[PDB]
């Protein structure tokens, strides 16, 4: 509700930026500027290996940060538009849920802890597979299924 | 005069390449939330 | 004169000795730098 922000370019909404841990994250392929005045002035570092950008969170905004975790046991998880299924190392969404322009939304655990950031997905008849940015102890990885297209 | 210029160019290239390697070695650790850089790299390599 | 002229390759033994040392020291510094780049670039590529 408070931890997500809108990104606008020429009056159009292209994506969202999420405030997790002690950093501010945004997918790198999304154009535009950040709505909040204070965050707009920070300097970012880019890396085209992972399509990500990050920076350090200013002090007086620290109360709004979400929590995070790194364990991913099998089960059910939630996001804005319903439930998501994790089994076999992939994220499953019933087809038709999600349309382009909805990138940058977090995926939450059962207790509300953030586990992944979604950018795009692949097309299949009954169920769809996603491309996400996840992490582990002290590294970052990118999982991409065959034939995925950017949202 | 010509030989002196060339030798100054070659030493310059050695410094430039070391700079490039430092960036790619440390970049992943700056994007993971809650991560701490290991001591050896933090001080000695890709410093 | 009763002898021929000199060419570019005819220099003293001591002068040639100093040329080898200065050129070799520079070449070593470049090679070590190139070795560092290859290992870091290779390990980065396979890790992903």
């Amino acid at each position: 509700n408070d931890c997500i922000f809108e990104v606008k370019h020429e009056g159009k909404v292209m994506g969202y930026a999420c405030l997790v841990g002690d950093k501010v994250m945004k997918p790198a392929h999304v154009k535009g500027t950040i709505d909040n005045a204070d965050l707009a002035k920070l300097a970012f570092k880019r890396s085209s290996k992972y399509d990500l950008e990050c920076a350090q969170i200013p002090v007086h905004m620290k109360s709004d940060a979400s929590k995070f975790t790194h364990e991913k046991p099998e089960g059910y998880y939630n996001w804005h538009h319903g439930a998501v299924q994790y089994s076999g190392g992939r994220f499953t969404i019933p087809t038709g849920a999600g349309k382009p322009g909805d990138s940058g939304r977090p995926i939450f655990d059962n207790k509300g802890r953030v586990v992944a950031i979604v950018l795009g997905g692949a097309n299949e008849g009954a169920r769809t597979a996603l491309s996400v940015v996840t992490w582990n102890k002290d590294i970052v990885t990118k999982i991409t299924p065959e034939g995925a297209e950017e949202w | 005069s010509v030989a002196s210029f060339v030798l100054l160019s070659m030493v310059g290239t050695a410094v430039g390449m070391c700079v490039c390697a430092r960036r790619r070695c440390i970049t992943p650790y700056e994007l993971t939330p809650g991560a701490t850089v290991p001591f050896l790299l933090s001080l000695l390599c890709c410093v | 004169a009763s002898h021929t002229t000199l060419g570019v390759q005819d220099i003293s033994t001591t002068a040639m000795s100093w040329v080898q040392k200065i050129t070799g020291g520079v070449g070593l510094i470049v090679a070590v730098a190139a070795l560092i780049l290859i290992v870091v670039l290779c390990v980065s590529f396979s890790r992903h």
